[PDB]
């Protein structure tokens, strides 16, 4: 059959401290038993495998399957030991090729290997660990016994060796081609080239022949499949390219199982139609019952399926990569923390889009989400294209170099520009830098026992006004917010505050205007009402002026 | 004849991630490494080599010539007691007390001398492919390589020699290898130092190997500067003490009830008050006691270092080193076409450097910033041939006036 490259061998180990498998052969039927025999004698045949005497102690466990519809058996190996033995590879691939990275090609063509594994040797010092009985009808006759030459499948080592061994194999052909793409995926190689029909056609051919000098089998033409290649979840046609149907199930009863299909299909769809959102749905996703259990759809969860519909209405597709001209990379907020992106060379003409979500902490702003997005974005574009996109943002130069200078964290973003689609980002309040003249110094604190779990919050001020509330489960982080808070509700358009909590300074301080707290928005609405705001920090106990007065205040009952 | 290398026990060879890079420092390094591989100082590897070590593509100091600098952060974990506790290089303490040092890179230097063939699998690294066309090229190391600690403690015995006529004849310098570089001061003006290097360059080049200027002397310190005005108001006062309230803990002795009585009942911050003399005796005391070294820090050898650092804004960083938190063992600052990122850089380096200098070791960086963000620019702009180590926090609020 199969041809076995004449390539040389790659020395493979076992783990330090560990001897190969012995492990025992279970009992087979007699079906199963002639099965494998067939099997075995025809992989015999054509070099893959090879008899050897019990003198070699190692010991794998076979099996053998039949199969849902026709009537020819299987040969399985139980490899888990010899795996558990074998020593660590090399990562094979980091990484699968992308359709918007892929540079337009005047002619493309796709060259499976035929029986990839078994077209490759097996380094000699270590085919005896590959061990393998076909036992005998009950125990009596000792079974017949073979060892592989070639790279067995399901062995720990094959997808690597293979890897390894197609490389040195294409080394030449690159050299003395270097005008030719040769992409690596598994046991596949496409081909591309700009060049007409013609020689096109004929390198294929000289390669489909270097390789075979390689002991490595190729469809020929006529056997060599057609555009377009519906490769990984997508489609690739020769000046454009998409993900595959996708198509969303209309059920009266949505199970978590329908739901977290319906994620994976929105979510792979996203990355060439732009707008798609999945928020709503993820939403209802925490928490769960069973993945057989019903969840009826929020109204905000249908409004995001629905919407999601009209998108995928009418197909979209994506077209490809030009290493000559710039990426452009254009970013609009969609809201509820949700941004979304497209990029493309040529104005409108997308090579791919996608959307951004993950809240990076607990409270933030949209500044900082607008970053976090472009740092997802850069990253993104040097794995794809090896360079990073021209910004279009929605952000004023302004607004920007504002918030990154006056910011304690450091920051940077790319080469960008302006762009006027709203909603623009915009920061909605500023604190002061200084003290404001006439206008009511309150002091906020606020107290918790760490037993009942019990709190007061409140303030006293520099004009007699004074507050407590009591608080029923909470901790010192929640009273403390709280006091602030009270500042808020009952200071009117320009207050002073302080406080001895870093922590609430800490989070104001870096003008959030979004938050997991209900009592951090609260805080944010107040914020944005007001005039001026100043906000102050002191040491707590070292009596000090309106504080000392606070934290007795608060602490009457609690500490 | 190799020097066999041995692995801290149990533990094993790194295997880090590789980072993307982009396409210009992709190619740069493939017509490195190529030309490398043809002067037998590196070998493609085989798929059975699972160890990997990132790599990356600086410039240096003015330089068009990309450079090759790779990440042996982990390995050098993984080896500490071989470069450290077996082939120790003794860090000089008079290096600190010259008047000029220069630092000279040796790194070339390496590439004479052959490393034990088992420990070459350990070294492995991969030059990755854009949108993952093909495989990463990889290989190893048959030579001493840049970078990895264990580099100069074998070749600590020809250097000696390499040194030796020269130390003899300026008995008063001191050189120090530490890493790729070399260390050298003196107490020399600078014309006779700068020609005094000259001097070294031509011993060393007579062995192969093939700059920067240093004032450590010059080195003095940040003192948490407290204000000196007329009409101090409620809140200066609330800041005084909140700053002189944080200055105690590291220094011993700031007091601050004098100055704390003046705020009394609820007052308006904006208050003008008035500073009774006792109030100013506090001032002034802690004022010089803020000027001094602590009393009660010293370096131990045996634990890390840790360097913070904050945004000041308008271009300045501030930033302590210290081992035990608070307890200081130096604070500075540093100022400044300069974005935040390249400026972090250039303060990580300046630090790393002193820190070289002082204790012949170098800090973990507390670092103002997101790992991505980072990560992904701080090549732009290193220099370096080595790389400390760092992690990425959040200044505190406070932290930042308090070291204003
Ligand atoms: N990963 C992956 C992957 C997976 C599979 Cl199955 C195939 C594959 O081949 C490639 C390789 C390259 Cl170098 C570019 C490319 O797409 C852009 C392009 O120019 N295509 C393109 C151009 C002409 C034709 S024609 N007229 O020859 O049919 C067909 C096509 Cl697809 C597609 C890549």
């Amino acid at each position: 059959n199969s041809p076995i490259s004449p390539i040389e061998t790659v020395p493979v180990k076992l783990k330090p401290g560990m001897d190969g498998p012995k492990v025992k052969q279970w009992p087979l039927t007699e079906e199963k038993i002639k099965a494998l025999v067939e099997i075995c004698t025809e992989m015999e045949k054509e070099g893959k495998i090879s008899k050897i005497g019990p003198e070699n102690p190692y010991n794998t466990p076979v099996f053998a399957i039949k199969k849902k519809d026709s009537t020819k058996w299987r040969k399985l190996v139980d490899f888990r030991e010899l795996n558990k033995r074998t020593q660590d590879f090399w990562e094979v691939q980091l990484g699968i090729p992308h359709p918007a990275g892929l540079k337009k090609k005047k002619s493309v063509t796709v060259l499976d290997v035929g029986d990839a594994y078994f077209s490759v040797p097996l380094d000699e010092d270590f085919r005896k660990y590959t061990a393998f009985t076909i036992p005998s009808i009950n125990n009596e006759t000792p079974g017949i016994r073979y060892q592989y030459n070639v790279l067995p499948q399901g062995w720990k080592g094959s997808p690597a060796i293979f890897q390894s061994s197609m490389t040195k194999i294409l080394e030449p052909f690159r050299k003395q081609n270097p005008d030719i793409v040769i992409y690596q995926y598994m046991d596949d190689l496409y081909v591309g080239s700009d060049l007409e029909i013609g020689q096109h056609r004929t390198k294929i051919e000289e390669l489909r022949q270097h390789l075979l000098r390689w002991g490595l089998t190729t469809p020929d033409k006529k056997h060599q499949k057609e555009p377009p290649f519906l490769w990984m979840g997508y489609e690739l046609h020769p000046d454009k390219w998409t993900v595959q149907p996708i198509v969303l199930p209309e059920k009266d009863s949505w199970t978590v199982n329908d739901i977290q299909k319906l994620v994976g299909k929105l979510n792979w769809a996203s990355q060439i139609y732009p707008g798609i959102k999945v928020r709503q749905l993820c939403k209802l996703l925490r928490g769960t019952k069973a993945l057989t259990e019903v969840i009826p759809l929020t109204e905000e969860a249908e409004l995001e399926l629905a919407e999601n519909r009209e998108i995928l209405k009418e197909p979209v597709h994506g077209v490809y990569y030009d290493p000559s001209k710039d990426l452009i990379a254009e970013i609009q907020k969609q809201g509820q923390g949700q941004w979304t992106y497209q990029i493309y060379q040529e104005p409108f003409k997308n090579l791919k889009t996608g959307k951004y979500a993950r809240m990076r902490g607990a409270h933030t702003n949209d500044v900082k989400q607008l970053t976090e997005a472009v740092q997802k974005i850069t990253t993104e574009s040097i794995v794809i294209w090896g360079k990073t996109p021209k910004f279009k943002l929605p952000i004023q130069k302004e607004t920007w170099e504002t918030w990154w200078t006056e910011y304690w964290q450091a920051t940077w973003i790319p080469e960008w520009e302006f762009v006027n689609t709203p909603p623009l980002v915009k920061l909605w309040y500023q604190l002061e830098k200084e003290p404001i003249v006439g206008a009511e110094t309150f002091y906020v604190d606020g107290a918790a026992n760490r037993e009942t779990k019990l709190g007061k919050a409140g303030y006293v001020t520099n004009r007699g006004r004074q507050k407590v509330v009591t608080l029923t489960d909470t901790t010192n982080q929640k009273t403390e917010l709280q006091a602030i808070y009270l500042a808020l509700q009952d200071s009117g358009l320009e207050v002073n505050i302080v406080t001895d909590s870093q922590y609430a300074l800490g989070i104001i301080q870096a003008q959030p205007d979004q938050s997991e707290s209900e009592l951090v928005n609260q805080i944010i609405e107040q914020l944005i009402k007001k005039e001026k705001v100043y906000l102050a920090w002191v040491p707590a106990h070292k009596g000090i002026g309106g504080n000392e007065q606070v934290d007795k205040l608060v602490s009457a009952g609690i500490r | 004849e190799t020097v066999p290398v041995k692995l801290k026990p149990g533990m094993d060879g790194p295997k880090v991630k590789q980072w993307p890079l982009t396409e210009e420092k992709i190619k740069a390094l493939v017509e490195i490494c190529t030309e490398m591989e043809k002067e037998g100082k590196i070998s493609k590897i085989g798929p059975e080599n699972p160890y990997n070590t990132p790599v990356f593509a600086i410039k240096k100091k003015d330089s068009t010539k990309w450079r090759k600098l790779v990440d042996f952060r982990e390995l050098n974990k993984r080896t500490q007691d071989f470069w450290e506790v077996q082939l120790g290089i003794p860090h000089p303490a008079g290096l600190k007390k010259k008047k000029s040092v220069t630092v000279l890179d040796v790194g070339d230097a390496y590439f004479s001398v052959p490393l034990d063939e088992d420990f070459r699998k350990y070294t492995a690294f991969t030059i990755p492919s854009i949108n993952n066309e093909t495989p990463g090229i990889r290989y190893q190391y048959n030579v001493l390589p840049q970078g990895w600690k264990g580099s100069p403690a074998i070749f600590q015995s020809s250097m000696t020699k390499i040194l030796e006529p020269f130390r003899k004849q300026n008995p008063d310098i001191v050189i120090y290898q530490y890493m790729d570089d070399l260390y050298v001061g003196s107490d020399l003006e600078i014309g006779q130092h700068r020609t005094k290097i000259e001097e070294l360059r031509q011993h060393l080049l007579r062995w192969g190997l093939t700059g920067y200027e240093l004032h450590p002397d010059k080195w003095t310190v940040q003192p948490i500067v407290l204000p000196e005005k007329d009409s101090w108001t409620v809140n200066d006062i609330q800041k005084l003490v909140g700053k002189l309230n944080w200055a105690s803990q590291i220094y011993p002795g700031i007091k601050v009830r004098q100055l704390c009585k003046l705020l009394r009942g609820t007052k308006a911050l904006t208050e003008v008050i008035p500073l009774t003399e006792e109030a100013e005796l506090e001032l002034a005391e802690n004022r010089e006691i803020l000027k001094e070294p602590v009393h009660g820090v010293y370096y131990d050898p045996s634990k890390d270092l840790i360097a913070e650092i904050q945004k000041q804004g308008q271009g300045q960083w501030t930033y302590q080193i210290y081992q035990e938190p608070f307890k200081n063992l130096k604070t500075g600052k540093y100022a400044r076409h300069t974005n935040d990122v390249k400026q972090l850089t250039e303060a990580v380096q300046k630090i790393t450097t002193e820190s070289i200098v002082i204790w012949g070791k170098t800090p973990k960086f507390k670092l103002p910033i997101q790992k991505e963000t980072w990560e992904t620019w701080w090549t732009e702009y290193w220099q370096a041939t080595w790389i400390p180590e760092w992690e990425f926090v959040n200044t505190p609020p406070l932290v930042k006036l308090w070291y204003q």
